[PDB]
């Protein structure tokens, strides 16, 4: 079957909060095509000025990239079910079966790595704990700078948000009975440390 | 093997196409046959597969010269129906291996066409346009 | 095993600055100072003339790099990239070339933890005024001094 | 023909007998609605060109149905094949 390079892929799913910034500024470095002027902001800098830009203007940009995460994961999901074939039946049997397939098969498709253990309250939310999470294993800012390092990550946690919420859709549960939140509250335990010090958590509730 | 007819129809019930490869009237007993063989699903009657994960074919009925066979997703809903003329069924082992293949294929065009990244979210009509030219294409 | 490591870009700015002591791992390493700033640009200057004459004279089809220097005392182990990004190494001699070494830096460190560290900026002259020998934006990435100071700590 | 139309009944009433019995056991009557549903099938898709063939599908099915007489099941499996015989009974008529 055919194969493409995962950095190349990796390179373009990062680039993703880059283009949520920049798309909405243009809603709301000058360089040539062949005669027409368009400019170009580089994408470095777009990090920084979704950090310190507004609260609503974030609060936009991060919906948009869920948006993005959500045709991800919806598109991804029809896939997934024709090829590996999983047990699970339309509406619920138990949401433990669900997260067990997203777990073993999603994460091992997109990401290189099987996902971490998850909790199970038995009613209501799960939670999914990931060590290492690959896209952002050489994110960093400073020795110093590193309480700044966790808010200015936080919009990039947002793709495997949407690529959960939109697997969750199409396989019963709409996006109105489903939140899911990601979060850095994750330590690393006892693990080898790796280049980035925090984990990640996704806390998905479901009704 | 010229089906009579090919049927799609979601979770809800909510028949996406009913094309046939084109007699004038001949649409509405199709309608029809679609229509009765819906229920089917949800009937203890039949016993789906629910072995080995994996879609099975069965033969659900025959009403009005038309055999027609139908496939259950378990895992989206999805529920494709199928019809076939007796004068053109010899009834062999691998005339139902080829079915279960043309079953195949329809799906992989129903997939293919759903995940289309310019579907903007729900618009009916280029969903209808899109399979219908691609089973024009197939289907002579 | 080595005494300092240096790395210039295109627009002939020096940066990044790792200077080493007596063979203490844990030597002292004044990490992009001011003090060393006196002598890069005459490292800089000497390896583009030497680079220089090397093209000039040359022959064949491929234009090539110089691979090493050596004085009296210390050597000098260099590595060219198409992207204008060269990695130079001071060393006493001890060995044949760093070559490798240095590849596996640019491939492993430098690759991984600038180029696809979004966050960092690349290409450090940033809007004119520094493109051309005059500025300092030199690397300070946690990752990149941390996993390096690992590597080159075997070697030293 | 000799060579395969009473080797076929032979069987299939062997095969409704030993597999299942009648008289309650639910899964026995739906087992036993799919037996004659792919034995009808069978015989009508081969046998074709058999000028005889719907006359002999209208008894058959008219004297399978005398079995199920004593739920919603079974109910249901009447009326499934009351619907076969009256399309077959239309089929020959027309």
């Amino acid at each position: 079957l055919p194969k493409v390079s995962q950095s190349v892929y990796q390179m373009l799913l990062n680039e993703m909060v880059p283009l949520a910034m920049g798309i909405e500024r243009q809603i709301s470095r000058l360089k040539i095509e062949e005669h027409h002027t368009v400019d170009i902001i580089r994408s470095h800098n777009l990090i920084h000025e979704l950090y310190k830009a507004d609260e609503e203007e974030k609060e936009k940009v991060l919906a948009r990239l869920r948006n993005i995460g959500f045709q991800i994961g919806l598109k991804l999901s029809e896939l997934l079910i024709f090829s590996n074939n999983p047990n699970l039946k339309f509406k619920e049997m138990d949401l433990l079966l669900i997260m067990k397939f997203i777990c073993r098969d999603v994460w091992k498709q997109i990401f290189g790595k099987q996902i971490d253990n998850l909790k199970t309250n038995h009613r209501g939310t799960f939670y999914l704990l990931d060590y290492d999470y690959r896209p952002i294993q050489s994110f960093s800012l400073e020795e110093d700078a590193k309480n700044e390092e966790l808010k200015m990550i936080e919009p990039f946690l947002e793709i495997p948000v949407g690529i959960i919420r939109g697997v969750l859709s199409s396989l019963g549960y709409s996006s109105e009975e489903v939140i899911c939140l990601a979060s850095f509250i994750d330590r690393p335990t006892d693990r080898p440390k790796t280049a980035f010090p925090k984990g990640v958590s996704f806390h998905v509730q479901v009704t | 093997l010229r089906p009579c007819f090919v049927s799609l129809i979601d979770e809800s019930d909510k028949p996406i196409l009913i094309y046939v490869p084109n007699e004038m009237n001949d649409v509405l007993k199709y309608n029809v046959l679609s229509n009765i063989s819906l229920d089917y699903f949800e009937s203890a009657l039949v016993e789906w597969h629910s072995l080995d994960s994996k879609p099975l074919l069965k033969s659900i009925f025959q009403l009005e010269g038309v055999s027609v066979f139908a496939m259950l997703i378990k895992q989206t809903g999805l529920k494709i129906v199928i019809g076939f003329e007796q004068k053109s069924l010899s009834g062999a082992d691998d005339e139902f291996e080829a079915i279960n293949q043309i079953f195949e294929t329809v799906r992989k065009i129903y997939i293919r066409v759903k995940c289309n990244p310019l579907l903007v979210s729900g618009d009916e009509k280029s969903i209808i346009k899109s399979l219908e030219r691609k089973f024009d294409e197939l289907f002579i | 095993g080595i005494y300092s490591f240096w790395i210039f870009d295109r627009h002939c700015n020096c940066i990044f600055d790792r200077e080493w002591t007596l063979a203490s791992n844990s030597a002292s390493g004044t990490i992009n100072s001011k003090q060393n700033e006196e002598d890069a640009k005459l490292l800089y200057g000497m390896i583009f003339s030497l680079r220089s004459i090397t093209q000039k004279l040359s022959k064949g089809s491929v234009k090539n790099d110089i691979r090493s220097i050596s004085t009296g005392k210390y050597r000098v182990h260099t590595y060219c990239t198409a992207s204008g990004l060269w990695f130079v190494l001071l060393s006493d001699f001890k060995q044949q070339s760093y070559t490798q070494v240095l590849q596996y830096i640019y491939s492993h460190i430098y690759v991984k933890y600038v180029s696809n560290n979004l966050l960092s900026p690349y290409d450090f002259a940033e809007n004119e005024n520094e493109m051309r020998g005059q500025g300092t934006r030199k690397i300070t990435n946690r990752n990149f001094i941390s996993v390096l100071e690992s590597f080159l700590a075997p070697m030293v | 023909t000799l060579d395969k139309f009473q080797l076929h009944k032979y069987f299939f009433i062997r095969r409704l007998r030993l597999l299942k019995l009648e008289d309650q056991t639910l899964t026995a009557f739906v087992g036993a609605f799919q037996l004659i549903k792919n034995f009808i099938e069978s015989i009508s898709i081969e046998y074709r060109k058999s000028v005889r063939l719907l006359e002999f599908k209208h008894y058959f099915i008219t004297s399978m149905l005398s079995y199920f007489e004593f739920n919603p099941l079974l109910c249901e499996i009447k009326a499934e094949l009351l619907m076969l015989k009256r399309d077959n009974w239309v089929q020959g008529v027309m």
